[PDB]
């Protein structure tokens, strides 16, 4: 089954029909003129109107801004593309900083492409190629559901002898894609020879045939990337591709011209469509003012994504401007290109529903008398600091012989793990020993 | 002794020297890797658009 | 006795981490003694590690140097031992000139959660009883066991095999019948005559067996990353490999997952001194450990309030309040005397050295006025000065030696204090 991540009890915004915030619900519980606000940015990424309009997410470590952010990822769901990142992944030793900023805001503009599966499959059970010499090559396949005969492409022969295939092989056709590979020589054949170094695979219990509907994504980055250097061209199938070493690089302005171009050609002919996504920003006060300087155009770009940046720092110095303090860590002049929402501490009221949300997510039983006493863990630390205890005391519980928490065994991680307050206590206490 | 005094070639011959020559195991990749698991076959219908 | 490359080092005495059922570390066994509170939370961590249901979850051993906080580190990763990841890195080894620092990170965090797959393959082992060949080709071998032997008619594929490899008969060999790959294992002891010898297989010739096989998921990314991938894995040539190459290899180990055909094994990162670790790196940590295939993480610091690299900030642990918020913090504590003695004793025993029981009196002193460490040190050079006086056993006149031989920190910093203007900078 799937790991309990830290947010993987989060399920979406949870917010009712009139767009207000339920006191808890989707996993999420108080935080409401927050959570409320972050339906508006749903609605807004979902009527795709806009490019590069952006939100801030400010307020104490331990009190949304990642939950809030994941959540309008549950809302969106996988049909729309969203990107996250770190502002120290900016730093980059390959390309320069503004590069990174530029992939990433290309990563969260998705292509939706429709194409049918087409796939044959099957022993093959003859070859026939029919200027006169080869127009197309006649190939039969057989399964144990029947047989087909079809029409191949001289390109699609040419990759069945690259594959090394003759009659009497399994073979797998992506006939939309003209991907083909051996699965092994049909078990029929298994008695050729005695001992010989082929592997034989039974006779196809599926259908000669198959079809589906498939629905392909591709961000603008993926063409950005897969048509700028020329490509491998060799797939493994060669030697010129162990020399030149593939690396990152500054992809040039006018390419970019040449896909938007290419783009707007396809999604007018219908063949694709657009989703507009979302690009994230964790710790964006991690970015230098350069990259800052960089989103004084990129926010405005009649292209751009929407984009989220997350920050929990006060009225610090901005990074790498030596002595310039602004708030947030953010440079006033970008900081005045955002709609900012606040974050709310938590009283122990709401901390104790996230803890016992957190620990049936977590598959933990919990007695009543425990929850509380992780409340009052909660008045002396952090949300974090209070989630973080259930699995342990819940090994201590299942060590000593009960499927449920109950005081001892909490009060004993409480004793066996210290918080940053009560370890910095330590600290200064022997501060001349460090 | 006269016979390394007279000529070293006489008690020890120089030998033809040449580098040590070394093989690692070779990298054993899973079967099931070599077929579901690179970017370049599962994505080949994507990497065509 | 001959010496492979591991040798008695610094560590090597640590055989686990010495627990009951209860959890509760009994006081010296399996190599470590005493730091009763320390060890009772590395083993609840260590089965959090073992039970691998929780991601993203990271331990704090801090405390005053000497303290075994890399101690209970390296004896949990005793204890864990194969089957799941476990890899270390000091906190300055991911400031790479060749790669981003944030990508040496994304690296160590997936070097460290490993694919486990299962895959049945038609093996062959045997003697080679006899082997033929003619001039298209066609060929006959015969292969035994202890129990059974087969006739086999060839095809061309295994001809050219067989005969590229030089496989004579009297041989004792695995063909991997999928493949058409040798391997020869010796010959038989019956044919040794006229190197390496060995019995035939015992069972039938032509065995179905199933190999378990695990994959790094970093191991997986370098693959995919190269015309060859894997020469990148061990040559170093891995570099910034591209982020959506990953955005598509964790979705994809993402439903082997769960149409069953993979397992995911949730291992360890060491990041020893974390400390070292710029306040960009921390940016990184407080948000890579918030994903399904972040490891557990164990990070080791002995540092005081202290100013974070990369700024004027000062903080507890040398770690930003943003990162040290996510963690669990374990407290290592100063020894006491009896623990000190003991740990003497067992470094004793690990360096194979008798020593006098007033010799281990007068060593925990010294050991008690110089941080353990420097007594420890001293040990070799006793045993060293007992050999030249060919000894049988370390006297207290061998260690007052060497006490005054080797200067501890506090008295080689009270005699560079005497020829203060000698020196170069003060
Ligand atoms: N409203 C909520 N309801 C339930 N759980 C929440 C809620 N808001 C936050 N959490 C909890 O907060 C914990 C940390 O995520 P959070 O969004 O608070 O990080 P953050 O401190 O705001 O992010 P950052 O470190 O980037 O500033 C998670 O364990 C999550 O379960
Ligand atoms: N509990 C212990 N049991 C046995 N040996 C220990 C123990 N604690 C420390 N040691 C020994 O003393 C050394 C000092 O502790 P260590 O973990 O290395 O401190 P630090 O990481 O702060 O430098 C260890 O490297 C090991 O040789």
């Amino acid at each position: 089954t799937q790991r309990i991540a830290s947010h993987s009890h989060v399920k979406g915004l949870g917010l009712d029909e009139s767009g207000l915030a339920k006191q808890a619900a989707s996993g999420l519980v108080g935080q409401e003129n927050a959570r409320e606000a972050c339906g508006v940015i749903v609605e807004l990424i979902k009527s795709k109107k806009m490019a590069g309009r952006a939100v801030l997410l400010a307020g104490p470590p331990g009190t949304g801004k990642t939950a809030l952010a994941l959540a309008i990822a549950q809302e969106l769901g996988s049909k729309v593309p969203f990107c996250p990142m770190v502002g120290s992944e900016v730093y980059s030793t390959e390309i320069k900083k503004t590069e990174v900023l530029m992939e990433n805001f290309r990563r969260a503009i998705g292509l939706r492409i429709k194409e049918t599966k087409e796939v044959y499959e099957g022993e093959v059970t003859e070859l026939t190629p029919c200027g006169k010499t080869i127009s197309h090559v006649i190939i039969g396949l057989k399964t144990a559901k029947g047989t087909k005969q079809l029409k191949l492409d001289p390109s699609i022969f040419e990759s069945l002898q690259k594959e090394r295939v003759e009659a009497g092989d399994v073979i797998y056709i992506e006939a939309n894609s003209g991907a083909v590979k051996r699965q092994g020589r049909c078990d029929t054949y298994a008695t050729e020879f005695d001992l010989e170094a082929e592997e034989y695979v039974p006779l196809p219990k599926g259908d000669v045939h198959k079809k589906k509907e498939i629905i392909q994504d591709v961000t603008l980055h993926d063409l950005d990337v897969a048509n700028a250097r020329p490509q491998g061209g060799q797939d493994i199938l060669s030697m010129m591709g162990q020399l030149m070493k593939p690396k990152k690089t500054e992809i040039t302005d006018k390419l970019r011209g040449e896909i938007n171009k290419v783009v707007n050609k396809y999604i007018d002919q219908g063949i694709a469509e657009l989703v507009p996504g979302v690009l994230f920003v964790d710790e964006v006060h991690m970015l230098d003012i350069e990259c800052f300087t960089y989103l004084h155009r990129a926010l405005e770009s009649s292209i751009a994504p929407i984009v989220i940046f997350a920050s929990n720092r006060g009225n610090c110095v901005i990074r790498g401007t030596e002595d310039i303090t602004s708030p947030h860590g953010i440079p006033l002049d970008l900081l005045d290109r955002v709609m900012i929402i606040r974050t709310m501490l938590y009283t122990p009221q709401e901390m104790k529903q996230i803890i016992k949300i957190r620990a049936q997510t977590e598959g933990i039983n919990i007695s009543e008398e425990a929850l509380n006493h992780l409340g009052e863990i909660g008045t002396k630390t952090t949300l974090r600091y209070s989630v973080q205890l259930l699995t342990p005391a819940n090994l201590l519980a299942k060590i000593n012989g009960k499927d449920s928490i109950e005081k001892e065994h909490v009060e004993e991680i409480s004793e066996l793990f210290y918080d940053a307050k009560s370890s910095a206590k330590i600290l200064a206490d022997q501060q001349d020993k460090y | 002794f006269r016979k390394v005094c007279n000529h070293p070639e006489l008690f020890e011959r120089q030998e033809t020297w040449s580098p040590f020559h070394i093989s690692l195991k070779p990298y054993h990749i899973s079967k099931f890797i070599y077929r579901h698991g690179q970017i370049r076959v599962f994505n080949h219908s994507r990497d065509r658009w | 006795d001959v010496t492979r490359i591991e040798r008695i080092g610094a560590h090597s005495h640590i055989r686990g981490l010495g627990l009951d059922d209860a959890l509760e570390p009994r006081q010296a066994s399996q190599g470590m003694v005493g730091q009763l509170a320390a060890r009772r939370a590395a083993g609840v961590v260590l089965e959090m590690i073992r039970e691998g249901k929780i991601a993203g979850r990271a331990v704090l051993i801090a405390g005053q140097p000497g303290t075994g906080k890399t101690a209970i580190a390296m004896g949990m990763a005793q204890a864990l031992g194969p089957d799941t990841p476990f890899t270390a890195i000091a906190g300055s080894e991911i400031f790479s000139l060749e790669m981003s620092k944030t990508e040496a990170l994304t690296q160590a965090f997936r070097r460290s959660i490993g694919v486990r797959i299962k895959e049945e393959t038609e093996i062959i082992e045997g003697e080679v009883v006899e082997i033929q060949i003619d001039r298209s080709k066609v060929g006959k071998l015969t292969l035994k066991t202890t129990e059974m032997e087969t006739i086999y008619d060839l095809g061309t594929k295994m001809i050219e095999s067989l005969t590229k490899d030089k496989v004579q008969a009297g041989d004792v060999i695995t063909i991997d019948k999928a493949t058409g790959k040798i391997s020869k294992l010796g010959r038989s002891f019956t044919r040794a005559r006229d190197t390496k010898f060995v019995q035939c297989p015992d069972g039938e010739l032509q065995k179905r067996k199933e190999v378990v096989h695990t994959v790094s998921l970093h191991e997986i990314d370098v693959i995919n990353s190269r015309t060859q991938g894997f020469l990148a894995l061990f040559s170093g040539d891995t570099g910034e490999i591209k982020s959506e190459v990953r955005e598509q290899i964790n979705a994809k180990v993402a439903e082997w997952r769960e149409e069953g055909k993979a397992e995911i094994i949730p291992g360890v990162l060491f990041i020893d001194e974390v400390h070292m670790l710029d306040i960009e790196s921390f940016s990184f940590l407080n948000r890579a450990l918030e994903s399904d295939m972040a490891p557990v993480l164990i990070m080791a610091t002995n540092r005081g309030i202290t100013r974070i690299r990369g700024t004027s900030y000062q903080s507890p642990h040398g770690i930003p309040i943003d990162l040290l918020d996510r963690l669990l913090i374990v407290s290592t504590t100063p020894y006491s005397e009896k623990d000190t003695k003991q740990i003497l004793r067992i470094r004793c025993e690990e360096e194979d050295v008798e020593m006098s029981e007033d010799a281990y009196t007068v060593l925990t002193r010294i050991g008690l006025e110089t941080s353990l460490r420097y007594a420890i040190q001293l040990i070799t050079a006793a045993s060293l000065v007992c050999r030249k006086r060919k000894g049988t056993e370390v006297q207290v006149d061998d260690i007052k030696r060497v006490y005054s031989l080797f200067l501890d920190e506090s008295r080689s910093t009270q005699y560079m204090k005497e020829y203060q203007d000698a020196f170069l900078f003060n």
